[PDB]
RNA sequence: UAAUAACCGCAACAGGUCUCCAAGAAGCAAAAUCUUUAGUUAAAUAGAAUAACGCAGGUAAGGGAAGUCGGCAACAUAGCUCUGUAAGUUAGCAAGAAAGAGUAGCUCUGGUGAUUAUCGAAUCAGAACUUUAAAGGUUAGGGG
RNA sequence: GUCAUCUAAUUAGUGACGCGCAUGAAUGGAUCACCGUGAUUCCCACUGUCCCUAUCUGCAAUCUAGUGAAACCACAGUCAA
RNA sequence: UGUCGGCUCUUCCUAUCCAUUUCAAGCAGAAUUGAAAAAAGGUAUGAUUGUUCACCAUUUAAUAGGGAACGUGAGCUGGGUUUAGACCGUCGUGAGACAGGUUAGUUUUACCCUACCGUUUCGGUAGAUUUUCAAAGUAUUUAGAUAGUAGCACAACUCAGUACGAGAGGAACCGUUGUGUCACGCCACUGGAUUAUUCAAUUAUUUGAUCAAAUAGUGUUGAGAAUCUAACACGUGUUGAAAUAAUGGCUGAAAGCCUCUCAAGCCAGAAUUUCGUCUAGAUGAAUACUUUGUCUUUUUCUUGUUACUUUAGUACAAUUGAAAAU
RNA sequence: CUGUUGCUUAUAGACGAUGGCAUCAGAAAUCGGUGUUGUAAGCUUUAGAGUUUCUUAAUCAAUACUCUCGGGUAUUGAAUG
């Protein structure tokens, strides 16, 4: 359920990197275990930008979300990237929104700034955003 | 046994052996392939890079997803004044390759010329193209001229002239000039030649070699890096913290039994100074004539292509330039061989026309605020000094 | 752009930009600014920022 | 089985 | 002489060998660090260049054990004052549990005595103001 | 081994079951409070262990003047079959 | 002859997992299954175990199977095994045994030859005589037998909710645009190191105090240019012709018909081969100047080379050697 | 011709090699441009929580104001003259 492409977007999020849970599904925070897409290669750990769908364990919640392994896409991140048009960037901490396979949000509501490419990328994201920075 | 886990492999192996070059300047492998039915025109130049700058350009491709106010691209300057084309030499196609027949040269040579021919010239009685010159006008000289020309129309297949720099236009220390042929393509061997005579003891400037937004291939030797270890020149993987006796370098240089090591294994070596020829880069700025500033459309301001400052360990470029779409092998300084594509790029992106928005003059050291010196002085306004 | 500490004007492609959790972001010229802004330091005691220069004279 | 060790050290008294 | 050259180790060997006298700073401290009296500047040779691979000491964006037999190595906590401190228990302990706050400079205020107004001790508490907001140069617990 | 629990994932750890190859009572059985440069597992914090390598310093290594060994050595030293 | 595994690294096999090209199906579409050409390119991240093995959780186009002294210890580790300490269980009267379990246990030497990777020094290729010529020396511009060889993969838009199908579902060719990795580079912009002990601040000690410093082997902290560098920044490898393999065909006999040929002759067809292009490179060629014009050997000067100097000896213009194809 | 040698030479570099100039050579200052840090030392400089001695003027005082966009550094592998 992703539309269109993305550009290059420099990935600071490994595997087992731990990110807040900007959705209000009472899970506090997830650890990232794999990232959709990504194209494996020797001794490397999965990496994972803004916009990436990741596929994530949730080790601090409500009893409904911990212990199970959900899917996200990370909307913002405290690595520094570069936009095509010389903009560098970077946020405060390394947030997702629980999202499924075909792209609909499982939450309702996103608290704090939702990056440009995320926002692109997923139409239900920037529907629910408060801004899109 | 077979290894457990597959990878590729650290390093090319057809940059092997890695052997590092003897002249800073780097000889072309071949030029684009002869079409005789067009006019006569020179396929290559010359030039020296001066620096790296950055330019904002403005995207004119279709259905793509980039930024309406335009792309942060890099860019490298290369100075080139124009050539003295002091001669041109015909190639005869034989069973073992090019064989050149014969040399025709001009009656008048700069000592930028006659100093290629010296190890140690404030030694030399500097007599190089004595017995040429001063025997140019004879009777006898001037009927072994018109047969080496009616030679090369009769039995040759390829024209090259024999260009050389001028140094004294350039902020380089060295004297002696970079001597390059240039191959003529065009009409046939008989207008070739009418070309290349024309040509004898005048000056090609790279406007009419090169076009506009034009994709051109770049050969020059990289910078130097002298002695190096097999983690930077092939990529290997650091060893763990625990090994005894080092860290960076190829734990098994091979199995038991091929008996002897591979031409294939990462080996400590030398890295840096090679040849390498890369294709397919655009021009963005022409810099003959009008475009010779560093002025847009959109940016009226006027000011030089040189950052404020200079440019580093290079000087102040003041004579013809070219503005070339990313990277170059070799530092500043170096002594680049362009040349017109051996493949031309039927690209969308190389087709697409550059509208630069912006061009960057700030300092390349530090971090710059000002473009121009005049536009600091109005900023931070009258200081101590000159108030006082 | 103008920086958020030094009050000076950016030049293009020149910058790092800084987004916080409330909504509010920020584009500085240098690490040097940026890293003053995180110590909560007040450009109208910085003697060198265009803050200062403008306050006082 | 098959071990591994070995160490003297007397060097004669010259 | 009594030892980084006079003793024992093949030697002018970074190993070993019992004692006496013992200044200032700072500090709880004979600690670490600097200095005065005394001793010495030589103690298995140097000069130039500043490649790889090393031995010794370091730092590093984003992530934080995913590395590995295994948090091996390194990082991190670290002084003092005040508050607060669990399960368990042989009722003595655990306990510096855990956890949180304060700390600088300058200008002042007050408490603790002796001799019968004069004289004296470092110690504790408190208040304005200032700044680059304070144990951390050195020494200096990771916890459950 | 079977059931729970720890993890996204547990030949690991812990709590239980016990026809226990071949446990068991001064060859001591059961029990742990304090203690341990003892063996094992899990959390928090921190980090070049790692993603994935970059870079700084000293001493060497390099070259030179002086000085100057040892292990080893049938003869020696390019490959394929 | 250092005995398991893992780590690092290269190469080789095909009995092929993916990508490319084909044939078949009980192949309507999609997903599949069997088979051929093809080994040039890829084939992952983790919990448990010393494990090879195995089993789970993901991801991917795929997460194929193997060899090289069961590849690889003067390459690492020392987890297991496999000395010497100690414990439990069974066995033995006892010392002691245990493919029974547990715990702690020194990993030495390359400065030799070769190989491989880079890097120097000396040597040098035989047959032309149109003085507008020939040869030697120095220097530049070039040349290319040979050796290596590099780009791959995926995703999004449109095709299209279209072909197909009763419905459910559900493609592809061209074209466009991006991403990942590999290779070569590079320093503009972003980031990192920083003994320019740069600038500033500051703890302890000492200069009587201020200034200015020094010491704590770089005292420490903040900013920090240059240079180097990014898996953290960014460029290029979208690139062209011919001939092919499996296979599909054309004409066409053999064999009056049929047949793609275990016949002659052709066409289309691969991540294929060869040109083209990139890297290293042998014998070489052209030009500039210094010369020499029948020739050499041994001495000898030079850092070295050529020309050069001396004593001699040798030859002296004039009949040689071409059809092509079949 | 070529090599040594010099520029404590670079676009190069372990050493050789390689590249450039060699009297219109070279090197060094100063000097302008360009960067880094953050406003130098002085004073009869105006703010200063307070204190002391005179008798109400001195003096002491973390910090802070003007001179001061100051001072210092800047090729060492930066660019001019």
């Amino acid at each position: 359920g992703r539309q269109g492409n993305k550009f290059r977007v420099t990935c600071g999020l490994n595997n087992a990197s731990t990110v807040n849970c900007a959705d209000n599904t009472g899970a506090k925070t997830l650890t990232i275990i794999s990232v959709k897409g990504f194209h494996g290669r020797l001794n490397r750990l999965p990496r994972a930008g803004c916009g990436d769908m990741v596929v994530a364990t949730c080790k601090k919640g409500k009893p409904e979300y911990r212990k199970k392994m959900h899917t996200a896409v990370i909307i913002r991140q405290r690595r520094t990237w570069r936009r095509k048009d010389g903009v560098t960037l970077y946020f405060e901490d390394n947030a997702a929104v629980i999202v499924n396979m075909k792209g609909e949000m499982k939450g309702s509501a996103i608290t704090g700034p939702v990056s440009k490419e995320s926002a692109d990328l997923w139409p239900k994201i920037s529907s629910n955003a408060p801004t899109i920075v | 046994s077979h290894r457990k886990f597959e990878a590729p492999r650290h390093g090319s192996l057809a940059f092997h052996p890695r052997k590092r070059v003897h002249k800073v300047r780097a000889t072309v492998s071949a030029f684009p392939k002869d079409n005789a039915a067009e006019k006569p025109h020179l396929t290559g130049f010359l030039g020296f890079k001066a620096g790296m700058t950055h330019v904002i350009r403005e995207v004119k491709r279709t259905n793509t997803k980039l930024p309406k106010d335009g792309v942060l691209e890099p860019v490298t300057i290369i100075e080139t004044p124009p050539m003295v084309v002091a001669g041109f030499v015909g190639y005869k196609k034989t069973t073992t390759g090019l064989k050149p027949i014969t040399a025709v040269f001009a009656e008048h040579i700069a000592d930028e010329f006659k100093r290629r021919y010296t190890k140690k010239w404030y030694k030399n009685t500097k007599n190089q193209f004595a017995v040429h010159t001063e025997k140019y006008n004879d009777v006898k000289a001037k009927s072994k001229r018109e047969r080496q020309i009616r030679l090369i129309k009769n039995r040759c297949d390829v024209v090259r002239v024999i260009a050389h720099t001028q140094m004294a236009l350039v902020p380089l220390k060295q004297k002696k000039a970079e001597v390059m042929e240039i191959q003529i393509n065009g009409g046939s061997i008989a207008e070739k030649v009418d070309f290349a005579v024309s040509l004898l003891e005048k000056q090609i400037s790279v406007n009419s070699v090169f076009g506009t937004d034009e994709c051109i291939d770049v050969c020059s030797v990289t910078k130097g890096h002298g002695y190096n270890g097999v983690i930077k020149r092939f990529g290997v993987r650091h060893l763990p913290r625990k090994t005894h006796r080092g860290l960076r370098k190829v734990a098994c240089v091979g199995a038991w039994h091929p008996a002897r090591v591979s031409w294939t294994v990462a080996r400590a070596g030398q890295m840096g100074f090679f040849k390498r020829t890369e294709v397919n880069k655009k021009i963005y700025r022409l810099g003959c004539g009008d475009l010779k500033n560093a002025k847009t459309e959109f940016d009226i301001t006027e000011k030089g292509i040189t950052p404020m400052g200079g440019f580093p360990h290079y000087g102040v470029v003041k004579n013809d330039f070219l503005m070339i779409k990313g990277t170059v092998a070799g530092i500043r300084r170096r002594v680049i061989s362009l040349r017109k594509a051996c493949f031309p790029s039927t690209t969308r992106t190389a087709q697409e026309q550059i509208v630069l928005k912006f061009i960057d003059t700030s300092s390349k050291y530090g971090h710059s605020r000002f473009q121009t010196t005049t536009e600091k002085k109005a900023r931070m306004g009258p200081m101590k000094k000159d108030l006082e | 752009q103008v920086c958020a500490f030094s009050g000076f004007k950016i030049p293009v492609a020149k910058g790092r930009k800084y987004v916080r959790l409330d909504l509010k972001s920020f584009t500085f010229i240098n690490k040097k600014s940026l890293m003053q802004f995180l110590r909560k330091t007040n450009p109208r005691k910085v003697f060198w920022t265009a803050i200062y220069r403008q306050l006082n004279k | 089985x098959r071990x591994x060790x070995x160490x003297x050290x007397x060097x004669x008294x010259x």
